[PDB]
């Protein structure tokens, strides 16, 4: 009964923290306020009876300190103030039941006085004139507690992105980077280098704000919205040639080389994400040196993860104002994707086309949409399934019904079916399942289009 | 020493009863003082459990002794028990709970009446409490995705009751005893409203009902002016004299009912006291529930379930605004804020009831439910989710939790709702067919707070966000305005006129409300498993083919997660993937234990359904080496790293000084986190779907 006592605090003490909402970063937080109301009592009612103290100061100090971490200045301050009242035992004769509390009693009154106080001599916040204050001072080395008080005592003095800079200790940072990264490039790094790969692109999502203190999760780059994702990009935007600083930094470094072909097993993926954010703010350079070759090489490799990651890039090469808006620059992408027959590709190939369809609009969209349902809904069974998923999934994105999605593509298709008619009697009935309407209904709605092409031509079937 | 495990590890990877003794021998061998010696004895079972070796509770009954003795050893028998705990995929799901419960009560029961024979019997409580205390369990049990979930409250039965014995001396001298009702008076008197100063009984210490001069019920009188709070603190002290702690909280509560009612039924007095009283009634309901509340819940419920009916025009507002309706008016927010509080605070008190009722003994439940109570409820739920009207995101949670909690209690205590005395297929199936509309709203993390059309997403507009009661749902930018309408001198009936202009720079509060919203779709799932257990497929509920709506949800995330999300460094991913992995057992078990679907053809979804199954099985090829694996975390996991390294700094886990051996577990787990963001034991479950059932066309996918 000596230890069993002191344990049931550290059952609950570390209980209420494990159901915290996390959120990482610098601020923990709590979900159900009733919880903290069913503990702070039984911590009070525990130590108040004042029994079971086996020395070693293992738990009570940390715990009574650990809870105060959740609150500090947070909205639950008063929730701490009223329930856990130390002024009960306060007892300042200069002898002060436990020697850890004094820190938290320090802070409490320290946040009280407001007004003047005094400057930090030890580099601790703003000290107050005491009759002394040196009970806080420096901490004994218990490990996990020694960090705790440090986190609490300094809280008064005044971001993610700065972590990676501080992980490996704007014009400065650039000439910091560019000079460093190449030294950082030279000798044998997959990791220390690939750390740079990511912080590069982030800067770009920062650098685009040119057209410091508080920045994280760039609004366009990192955050979803409910529309077509590729209508949120601006077609006219800085040309990455001379007006993209970072891009340049990355080009002469990772983008030419003998190694880029075979190298950078995980690292190569690194530049991809990096490359993505770049173009998302930067209309890319209309072979495009080695860049588009990389997408080639990437897309081709037989590892799954790297493939699917390259599909994300393709639509960015599509959308552009300035050079070759709807001109050839869309067509080159067609032929390349038109080139791949490989049995491993598959899932890639289908994901791709859907993207380009979204990027386009107006007259090109009507032709391109045909081409998907044209071949990809046809014979090969390893294929036709997935082509039925995407276009039926795509319809939810732009939020039309698949029938409403089609329209036009039906008068162009249906004439061919009406040409071959029942000697075929497959592609039709395979299609009606997709639209879901009754086959008698659809035809009698569209019958105006078939009959001029029905009985006359292909008289072999009258 | 090193040889036995060198063979044992070599034995496992080399893979009937050949190890049936080995596990027993392992259990035997586990039944030294060298950390590196024992560590692999349980890890073998996880390599031996990939078979059917789960079969019953002996693997638990082996965990029964082992952990007790060792009381860095906390998680030791936990995760390895999670192997068969999350292994639940009916019968073995429910039964495996009973052996957990009866190992509490019997460990609790005789633990009350207490030489050194029982001196350990408390340590056994230091274990079963240090195991359950949701990401490392979730086996068929008391289950909800966000807060309460029973076995969270029942701990507050024990942990207090275990403060009794402690204060019962070293040799039980003096017998202090508990403090009786002294607490319940100060609690309700000191009750803060969480985000506004003045508490309640004081912020209610100035209000005067006005157009109704003379109010009286039973030894309770309010008249003309004078504060609506002065009569209260009387009625507390009056009953404090002669009232039994159990009836006290009732005959107190039976009054506050009729009071609110008379204010409720429109006289001519703006209703400002109801928002506070309802809240104050919640603090009454939950205090120390025990068996105290018996029917007092019932008469409370029918009232509140009626009171919510007097208020329609909040929740029935139209979706679209007339072009010819211009907005020029005073634009006053304080007559809305009282409209919303009463709506919200009600829907918690509903949940507050059931969660309390769920704390009452075995067969005591059948007393409450009757056609009267349940018919009344439909018009509440059926009122909440609309689909013809503007959604309101504060009730939707509490609107569901009912639909959950009952279906969690139905299975527990037997003789289902007295053989479902009042449950109507027309009634019931309606309540479910209105959830299918819910699942289909995709909650894009950045569009949360913005205004837009419904059925797009669940937006949660800024005008009503406040903590409710049970759980803190959103950042409640107005959490502090609720004290700005009360004046604080004049003792006034009418509010102080807040202005809509000034209510409500960082996005981050976008993520939180997103994440905290996403759980709701980790709830509506756990509605379903219950629904499949209970009715045994006879009725039309399962014949509605949720595999239609399941799969159509399943396939979607598999499309969006992979394309547009992975790599953007957001905390939500790890939850979204853990969502999708749960979603498979929904169908997986539906498929396996039934396979007859009560609609014959699945040809409706036969396309989207396969590509679902496909994508798990694409993992067949299976980035194996480690140095690559750490590479990605910087690109992807960086956030989830920032917290997992934040713990061992501030908040210890009761590990992490130097857990050098278990420290490698931290090396292991981060690969799955690495794994299921990008895209195992589930894979073997996946392929089992197609082979049970065009064979010529079948080879193509395998070839694909």
């Amino acid at each position: 009964y000596a230890e069993i006592q002191l344990k049931y605090i550290s059952l609950v003490v570390d209980y209420v923290c494990n159901r915290t909402i996390s959120t990482a970063l610098d601020a923990p937080a709590l979900v159900c306020c009733e919880q903290l109301k069913f503990v702070l009592t039984t911590m009070h009612h525990f130590l108040d009876n004042k029994y079971g103290l086996l020395d070693n100061d293992p738990t009570m100090a940390k715990g009574i300190l650990r809870l105060y971490s959740l609150c500090i200045s947070n909205d639950f301050s008063k929730c701490f103030v009223d329930h856990f009242p130390i002024d009960q035992w306060a007892d300042f004769s200069q002898s002060e039941t436990n020697k850890a509390l004094s820190i938290v009693y320090f802070d409490l009154k320290r946040r009280s006085l407001p007004v003047e106080a005094l400057k930090y001599d030890n580099k601790f916040n703003i000290w107050v004139y005491q009759s002394p204050d040196s009970s806080l001072k420096n901490v004994t080395s218990p490990f996990d507690d020694r960090y705790k008080q440090l986190e609490k005592l300094r809280l008064l003095v005044l971001l993610l992105k700065y972590r990676v800079n501080q992980l490996s200790p704007f014009k400065l940072i650039l000439n910091e980077a560019s000079v460093s990264i190449q030294t950082c490039f030279k000798t044998n790094n997959i990791t220390r280098l690939t750390s740079w790969t990511v912080i590069l692109g982030r800067l770009a999502c920062l650098e685009s704000e040119k057209f410091m203190d508080n920045w994280y999760v760039c609004h366009l780059c990192d955050i979803e919205k409910t529309g077509n994702p590729f209508v949120r990009i601006n077609p006219n935007r800085p040309e990455a040639a001379g007006k993209s600083e970072i891009f340049r930094i990355l080009h002469s470094n990772f983008l030419s080389h003998p190694n880029i072909d075979e190298f950078s097993e995980s690292l190569l993926s690194g530049i991809l994400f990096s490359l993505h954010r770049i173009f998302s703010h930067f209309q890319p350079p209309k072979q495009i040196n080695k860049s588009f070759k990389l997408v080639q090489k990437c897309f081709m490799n037989s590892n799954r993860y790297l493939r699917l990651l390259s599909t994300r890039i393709i639509p960015l090469f599509n959308i552009s104002d300035s050079h070759n808006s709807e001109d050839e620059h869309t067509a080159t992408l067609i032929k390349f994707l038109q080139s791949q027959k490989l049995p491993v590709v598959k899932e890639n190939l289908v994901i791709a086309w859907t993207q380009l369809t979204l990027t386009t609009s107006n007259d090109v969209f009507d032709t391109l949409l045909l081409k998907l349902i044209d071949i990809f809904n046809s014979d090969d069974y390893s294929l036709r399934i997935m082509m039925t998923l995407q276009i039926k999934n795509m319809a939810k994105i732009l939020k039309k019904t698949p029938y409403q999605l089609l329209s036009p593509i039906l008068p162009v298709l249906l004439r061919q079916l009406g040409k071959n008619l029942v000697e075929r009697k497959v592609g039709f009935q395979n299609l009606i399942e997709l639209l879901g309407y009754s086959s008698k209904t659809i035809l009698d709605i569209f019958q105006r289009y078939i009959i001029p092409y029905a009985i006359i031509q292909y008289k072999s079937d009258v | 020493r090193e040889t036995v495990g060198e063979f044992s590890s070599d034995d496992d990877d080399d893979i009937g009863t050949r190890p049936p003794r080995f596990t027993q021998i392992p259990p035997s061998s586990a039944a030294t003082q060298i950390p590196t010696t024992l560590e692999v004895t349980t890890t073998t079972l996880n390599n031996k459990q990939s078979k059917n070796d789960n079969q019953v509770n002996q693997l638990n009954k082996a965990q029964g002794e082992a952990s007790m003795l060792r009381d860095n050893i906390e998680r030791e028998k936990e995760k390895n028990i999670q192997a068969v705990k999350v292994n639940e995929l009916v019968k073995h799901l429910q039964e495996l709970a009973k052996l957990k419960q009866e190992l509490q009560k019997l460990e609790d029961e005789k633990k009350f009446l207490q030489r050194g024979k029982s001196k350990r019997e408390v340590i056994t409580n230091v274990k079963p409490p240090s195991t359950t205390l949701n990401t490392i369990t979730p086996d068929s049990s008391s289950v909800a995705i966000e807060a309460k979930p029973q076995s969270p409250q029942s701990k507050k039965r024990k942990i207090s009751d275990n403060l009794l014995k402690k204060n019962m001396v070293p040799l039980n001298p003096n017998r202090i005893i508990p403090d009786e009702t002294s607490l319940f008076l100060e609690s309700i008197l000191l009750h803060q409203i969480i985000g506004a100063d003045l508490s309640t009984i004081e912020i209610l210490n100035r209000l005067k009902l006005d157009y109704i001069t003379e109010f009286k019920f039973k030894n309770f009188v309010i008249a003309k002016g004078a504060p609506i709070g002065k009569s209260i603190v009387s009625l507390l002290l009056r009953c404090k004299k002669t009232l039994t702690l159990d009836r006290f909280i009732d005959t107190l509560l039976e009054d506050i009912a009729v009071l609110i009612k008379e204010i409720s039924v429109h006289p001519n007095e703006s209703k400002l006291a109801v928002p506070f009283l309802v809240a104050l009634m919640y603090q009454i309901v939950q205090f120390r529930p025990s068996a105290t509340h018996n029917l007092a819940l019932k008469d409370c419920f029918l009232f509140i379930c009626d009171l919510i009916r007097i208020y329609h025009h909040v929740l029935k507002v139209p979706i679209h605004e007339s072009n010819m309706n211009l907005h020029v008016e005073p634009q006053i927010f304080q007559y809305e804020l009282i409209d919303y509080l009463i709506i919200s605070y009600s829907f918690d008190l509903l949940e507050g009831i059931l969660r309390v009722l769920q704390s009452h003994p075995k067969q005591t439940y059948m007393e409450f439910f009757d056609e009267n109570i349940l018919k009344s409820f439909e018009f509440v739920y059926k009122l909440a989710l609309t689909i013809s009207y503007k959604p309101m995101v504060n009730v939707i949670f509490s609107a569901v939790e009912v639909v959950n909690i009952i279906t969690s209690i139905i299975l527990n205590m037997d003789n289902s709702s007295d053989l479902k005395s009042l449950i109507s297929g027309s009634w019931w199936r309606d309540c479910i067919t209105r959830l299918y509309a819910l699942l289909e709203k995709e909650i894009k993390s950045g569009d949360v707070y913005n205004e837009n059309v419904d059925t797009t997403t669940l937006h949660m507009s800024k005008y009503h966000d406040f903590f409710g009661l049970i759980r803190n749902i959103g950042d409640n930018e107005l959490g502090g305005l609720i004290s700005k309408l009360i004046y604080t001198d004049r003792l006034q009936s009418v509010p102080r006129v807040i202005s809509k202009e000034d209510i409500g720079t960082a996005p981050i509060i976008g993520y939180k409300m997103e994440k905290w919203l996403l759980k709701l779709k980790d709830e509506v799932l756990n509605i379903f498993e219950n629904l499949l257990m209970i009715y045994g497929d006879d009725a039309t509920i399962v014949n509605g083919e949720m595999l239609i709506h399941s799969s159509k949800f399943l396939s979607r995330e598999q499309a969006l997660m992979i394309e547009r999300y992975v790599g953007q460094d957001s905390p939500n991913l790890d939850l979204r993937c853990h969502l999708i992995e749960h979603t498979l057992t929904i169908i997986y078990r539906l498929w396996k234990d039934h396979f007859k679907q009560l609609e014959e053809q699945i040809k409706q979804v036969e396309s989207q359904l396969i590509m679902s199954l496909w994508r798990f099985l694409v993992c067949q090829t299976e980035t194996a080496n480690e140095r690559e694996m750490r590479d990605h975390r910087h690109l992807v996991d960086s956030l989830h790293d920032l917290t997992i390294k934040d713990q061992a700094s501030y908040y210890e886990d009761a590990f992490e000084d130097l857990p050098e051996y278990i420290e490698e577990e931290l090396k292991m787990q981060l690969n799955k986190r690495t794994g299921r963001i990008m895209q195992k034991f589930q894979e073997m479950a996946r392929t089992i779907l197609e082979s049970k059932s065009t064979l010529e066309e079948a080879d193509s996918l395998y070839i694909s």
